[PDB]
């Protein structure tokens, strides 16, 4: 129902910074979410709230930013990093879209 | 610990009923986490969220979806379950179970494998 | 069970449970029927009969002679409501009229349900053991007057049948013609099954309330109208439980206290108990007499529950920037202890106290640091504060954790006033 | 009953009750002389005359083995000074010399009246019947030392008069020699009713006592001395209720809240509960386990009460331009809730609640508006809040209203601090 | 004993007092064997044994269908620590592999320590006396099925061997499966005294417990875990006195007020109540229910204690001149009223009120001055403060005085807020 | 529901003692609202207020007629009376009870029909 | 015992303003009450406090007034309005004494 | 009402260990005031602490001499006692036996008599 | 352990200003004390905290001073009043130590 602006997909070598964005048309705050998803798996919860680190899960992929500005990191690659990534909007349900998804391949 | 596994009838006939079902294994629904919801991916688009119930019975369903999806749970099975009525050529997609992260009211920290239906001719 | 340690406000909130609301009295109504006991005597000297007798005649003779700290509110009102709701149907009640009527109700049947003057409909029940028995074995065994009969049997048997009325006797007068609570000499099992079955509630409540109907039972009570002839009566104020399987979550806090330049700034969330959710409206449970768990359901009383707004559950998520006034008390002396919760235990030690975990296996697991720490119950079994040994529930769920800046440690508190027993969370830090 | 609805502050004082109050205690001792009973044994297996010897002898055995925020300042004070005095009288008592003099003076009658060396005279009472049964009945009846006799009748008498004495000691040991009421076992009606025909004050207050003897047992209390041989000796702790037919009246009150561009100011009276007269002064009961009302007649202790200043009941007439510092606790959060008075229901409920009243006959008769509404017991039977049924009380007189602008609406509400649990009026409003 | 008047706060400080605190809980698990009792019937109308069957049937069936204001903060953390430790070796026990292993290894004796699968060792009891009566005297006396046998001994001795199971039911469904204490039927005086010295701990701590059992017994409370097959099993968590003879002390005080241009300023200590050392630990005990005393030792419990800083026995001496934080409540009107202390009395009166103590010899002695006044027991019996008279302790003591200008006339306090609830002496006083 | 209605002797020899009665109808005394007072209205003047009694006892009167109002009130009849001495010839007027208004202390708001005494010769 | 001034009688049309007056000599504060006596009748309160309207009243008897200036006022007057107003001093008992009387007859 | 005597061997053999015990007759030790405390007083210089006890067993000494000194209490014979070891001829003075006045913490109001010790040859 | 210096002895006729000081090396507060002792007699508590008069002593002992000066002041000297007085320190134990003690004769 509404359209976001993000690159289809980026490549980089192991040990790169990669950089995600996910915008929204409405408003998000903080409850913005974010999902890994290798080819033919279910999406992976990392991180909720767009700053709170899920359980089990790398200190590579962090998020930081304040006032208008926010984005996905991912400092140091690894071999299994390769995969899309989502993001989903908790703001207002029952309206509850994710990201067209973004791919991250090697060069 | 927790495993929700999709079960169903991977063969479902043109112009039917849609109906879904999930399972968690290792846990309960009653009081598990909460927010049992659901979800689908289309082919050509990305992944698009349905509804969810409640460990109690509440029931949230998408705007614009909500007027044939009905949402249940079952505390006693530890199952919830799908209703989607209305299918069409654009409903044919990957649909998923999954856990709520109650972070602030909801976030998914657990997904399903995925029952899909498949159609030959 | 869901548990998440919010540690902004070193509180957890423990979800997963399923409500038992009362939402009504049901009065039934009892004549406990003694019989022609005064006109009866004896003259033969001490006897077990005569003992037995005796009592009874004085237990009957003394009968005729008898008849914002939200906490603090609620079960106060609770209370009032309570009382007076059973002395306004004792008051429908005691009028001549109205006991003649259900006497004539009752007269041939042993249960009716009469519609009072006042237009209340109440159960009645006839417990007419102990006047049959008066009537057709006890007076005609003492006949000429004579109670040193030479059957002990009978004696046992008068003692047995007079046990339920000199104990409803006994609790009356002891508490001046009003019990705190139901025996089973008010009510037995099958009566108290009856008038739940009797209700006028839905199959599902009816069925939960089969099924705890001594939880039913506690939390009941009654009441002496007075001594009518020979007849005592007395009526029963039952709980409605009109509501089942509904939202439920408690909160539990510690003090959050922080050190800087060796001064402290504590707080400890004033906004703790049970919480219930009902057709859009959340309701708070203050007062700690009411609310009682038993496995999954909270039982409650609606009357000692406070309508709160709705955004109130959003303390629970951003207490320290949301608009709802969200209540804390404060100071800035350290109080070191240990808030066990549903699943965990939040563990609050500061200077000159030492902390340590543990189980049966092994005393000593480890050394806990300085500050709020979430004890999980899957990881040890008991922690000590200073040779103070706490022990752990053993109940099953995850556990979670909100990570966030304490609130205590991240705003700069106000100087004056510092100590405030119940404020908003505004007046304390960042003001 | 005279209740007038004080608009101003959203309170109803209910006048014209009858003050009983206590105000001396009355020392009643007792000696449950036992017998000879450690000196028998049973030697012919089990028996119903061995296990009442050893029930007897164990409960002998284990008897051997044993020994500002006004509501919460007055009761502690007032259970202090009941255990001070009951303590200090066992203590005069506990002397040998004194239990000596005791039963030299009840050695040739039951009930005689003693001047202990402490200065203080304590009527004395001879519970004798366990020891002349032990001594001529069953100590004749199990000779040689078997307790397997045929004669099931002794047993069932030995166990209806060991009763009392079983009682007693299951009431002492599981209190820890210290009862919290007057049991049936530890003071009988006839009892009772002498030790308050011998009590140390008027005619007037001799029947009042006469017709209310059951709450003079609600209010008293027993304590063991100590196991003197083989006798247990313990004493009642009697109320003295010097005054009656005294004014009282009671205040009660609910939120007052008053919305102004979306922002509320609420207040609440603290000086709540009940008052009376004497001669001159004017005395306040502010904790809630003293005052108990029967009928038109209030029963108080005067231990738990404080001496308020007469002045203090202008609060009732001109709270806002008074003199007196009238207390109050304030805050900025609105309270829904339903305060129900003697006669009447304050109803309080503002944004985000429905208020609506009714009775039996028809459910809704009318949808209230929204600030504080005083609902007549004449006018409905029940009122509800949301979901929340409470009903009125039945009670009968005269409904008064003092129309005046309420306070929280007049005067313009503290900035800084509001939320204050506990203060003058003057702190909050009008500052 | 020795207690010390301070003027400087109108507070005594009573020292000399030997500690007694729970450090633990001692778990001890019965097996209630009823026998196969739901399996027979009487079928020849009604009888004794019938009654008795019936009972028992109801019982069990019934059983088959249940189950910073620091005192407030301490007695929650008390009987939440309480409940939770016993719900959670129930939990632990109601596994039926645990129930099984528990029975086998009760199974050849009647009682057995059991090291329990979630590693907390636990005494077992196996009160089997009901169940061998059921099994060898009442099955094979109702044979065939008839209960109106001619013998009644056989009634008599099923209603006395019943009769703790019966009581036990009662508690238990009364109190919805968990009593508030130990009756006689749950555990026996010499059943208690085995578990006292099967506890863990030394010689001196379990000659003390031999000694207090009744307050153990006090203390203690029960718990029930369920109905298997046949059998009622259930537990009693007594408490464990770890520690013994310990210095303690007890703070009382009455509002210090000072006149001056005719208004008053008031202060009163709020941290009174009971201290301990423990090993160079100060523990306040702050709740009201947890802390009883008997003659010079006073009984305690650690969980409901609070480990305050050494330092706060500073405020003893120089509360003025201390850098702790001393706790006080504060206002501007005058309260009169009598502060009994264990071997004295601190009597405040003011303007408009009447000061007189007197004795039993003589009612009037003299007419107490304005202000507060230490009135010692060696030197008079009662006090009055209008129509009020405190009757004064006889406890055996020496009484000091502690001269110094009381806080409350020499320093000027706080104009706004002056009503302050509980705060630092500082923020009221020379702020 | 409350109606005073005085009482007494409607013949009153001259130089003997005053004495009245009020009595209260659908009410009670004990707990009425309390002050059941009392007022006479002598001929040429108006009304006059001699003095009144309370619910438990207390009774106030006028200064300058205390001296021989004896005002007593009985809770159980439910009625209070009154006695004056010393009667003259500037005491034939008429008398009235009446209940009052407890607003601030004391106020009128119920009064009877008037018992008056007539002397013809 | 103390005397006050007022006027002796007065007269209008129904529907005419109709204000009385009632004089002090000590105080009376707020606790000033009136009567209304119709010859052959006992008096009726109908105003306590002077501003305080008793149930049952029609709203015509009203009463105003701030600082020194304290008065009766009848908006519309009504036939059965035809009697003589007392007024009662509560202030300071046992001294309660009603006015002389103030007599209203139609022109 | 409170004596306090001094007890023990008034003939002490050079060399050897310096024992001393006090009473209290018409009070209680195990709750009499408390900090039952001993003093010595040798001659040349002034009166000097050695240590005390407590009624429940806290036991404080002398810094110069906490190496000796074992101060004990019994709440059952009402006497605490001193034991000191390492006797010397600078260890030859009056010693004295005292009860302290709880004001602060501690100050003397009782003392003994004095229990001395000659030594003639 | 702590030596301290004041006079050997002081002399003086009946009714003379008797004046005493007591000197300490670290710190006394408030908590000294103050002993007489006559000749073969154990010594009597009069002041402790060295201001606060023991119940029972003559009110000719006094002691007042602030700031860094104190000492005990004897103005109506009696004929029961020759002895030496020692003082004590409480601050601090186990270190109470006694003065070397001060003796008054007549001259
Ligand atoms: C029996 O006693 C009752 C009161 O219990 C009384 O009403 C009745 O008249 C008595 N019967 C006879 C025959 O005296
Ligand atoms: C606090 O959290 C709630 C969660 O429902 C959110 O709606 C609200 O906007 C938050 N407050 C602020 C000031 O953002
Ligand atoms: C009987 O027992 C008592 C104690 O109860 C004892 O004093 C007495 O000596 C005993 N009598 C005999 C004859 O042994
Ligand atoms: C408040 O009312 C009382 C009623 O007795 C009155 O005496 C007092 O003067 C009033 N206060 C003021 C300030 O007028
Ligand atoms: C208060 O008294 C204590 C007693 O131990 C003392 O240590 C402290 O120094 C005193 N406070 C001040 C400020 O002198």
């Amino acid at each position: 129902d509404i359209q976001m602006t993000s690159p289809f997909s980026l490549s980089a070598s192991v040990g790169d910074r990669v950089t995600i964005t996910c915008r929204a048309s409405q408003s998000i705050n903080s409850y913005l979410n974010w999902y890994q998803q290798k080819p033919g798996k279910a999406p992976r919860l990392l991180i909720y709230a767009a700053s709170s680190l899920q359980s089990g899960v790398p200190s590579r992929f962090r998020g930081s930013g304040s006032g208008t500005d926010f984005a996905l990191t991912i400092s140091s690659l690894q071999p299994e990093d390769f995969a899309t990534y989502y993001c989903q909007q908790s703001y207002r349900p029952p309206s509850r879209t994710f990201g067209q998804g973004t791919k991250v391949e090697m060069k | 610990q927790v495993q929700l596994q999709e079960s169903g009838s991977g063969l479902v006939k043109p112009s039917q009923t849609l109906s879904l079902t999930c399972a968690v294994s290792g846990g309960s629904i009653s009081s598990g986490d909460s927010s049992w919801s659901w979800i689908r991916q289309p082919p050509g688009k990305g992944l698009e969220w349905i509804g969810h119930v409640y460990e109690s019975g509440n029931t949230y369903y998408d705007p614009s979806l909500q007027s044939r999806v009905t949402i249940s749970v079952d505390r006693s099975r530890n199952q919830f379950s799908l209703k989607l009525t209305s299918v069409t050529v654009a409903d044919t997609a990957v649909y998923y179970c999954a856990r709520e992260g109650n972070y602030g009211w909801d976030y998914f920290d657990y997904w399903g494998q995925g029952t899909l239906v498949t159609v030959s001719s | 069970l869901k548990e998440s340690y919010l540690e902004e406000s070193c509180s957890t909130i423990t979800e997963g449970y399923l409500s038992v609301l009362r939402t009504g009295w049901y009065t039934n109504v009892f004549t406990l029927e003694v019989g022609d006991v005064e006109n009866l005597t004896c003259a033969d000297g001490p006897s077990l009969i005569k003992t037995e007798l005796d009592l009874t005649k004085s237990a009957l003779r003394e009968l005729r002679t008898c008849s914002f700290v939200l906490g603090a509110i609620a079960c106060g009102v609770a209370t009032a409501a309570a009382v007076t709701a059973g002395v306004a149907i004792a008051k429908c009640i005691r009028l001549e009229s109205e006991v003649t009527a259900i006497k004539n109700c009752l007269k041939k049947t042993n249960e009716c349900v009469s519609t009072l003057g006042c237009g209340v409909r109440v159960l009645a029940t006839a417990v007419r053991e102990l006047k049959d028995f008066v009537s057709k074995n006890l007076t005609r065994a003492i006949n000429k007057n004579k109670c040193d009969i030479p059957d002990l049997k009978m004696a046992v048997s008068f003692s047995q049948f007079n046990r339920r009325f000199l104990n409803v006797v006994r609790q009356f007068s002891d508490n001046a013609g009003i019990t705190p609570a139901i025996s089973k000499d008010l009510m037995t099992d099958a009566e108290l099954a009856r008038a739940i079955s009797n209700m006028p509630t839905s199959a599902g409540q009816i069925k939960l309330m089969l099924e705890n109907r001594c939880m039913v039972r506690r939390k009941g009570f009654g009441i002496l109208i007075g001594v009518y002839g020979s007849s005592v009566i007395y009526m029963v104020q039952l709980p409605i439980f009109g509501v089942i399987d509904t939202p439920c979550w408690i909160v539990k806090a510690a003090p959050s206290c922080s050190e800087k330049k060796g001064n402290y700034a504590c707080l400890l969330r004033e906004d703790q108990g049970w919480y219930c959710q009902n057709a859009g409206s959340t309701v708070y449970y203050p007062c700690e007499k009411d609310c009682e768990t038993r496995g999954d359901h909270v039982f409650c009383d609606t009357a000692a529950g406070i309508n709160v707004a709705e955004q109130s559950k959003e303390c629970n998520i951003n207490i320290s920037t949301t608009n709802y006034p969200c209540k804390v008390s404060c100071g800035r002396h350290p109080i070191s202890m240990v808030a066990l919760s549903p699943l965990g235990a939040l563990v609050a030690c500061y200077k000159g106290v030492s902390c340590s975990i543990g189980s049966n296996r092994v005393g000593i697991i480890k050394q806990l640091n300085k500050g709020c720490s979430y004890i999980t119950n899957q990881d040890a079994d008991t922690v000590t504060i200073d040779n103070t040994v706490y022990q752990l529930s053993k109940v099953e769920g995850e556990q979670h954790v909100i990570k966030g800046r304490p609130v205590s440690s991240s705003f700069d508190p106000v100087k004056f006033p510092q100590d405030q027993f119940n404020v908003a969370l505004d007046q304390c830090f960042e003001s």
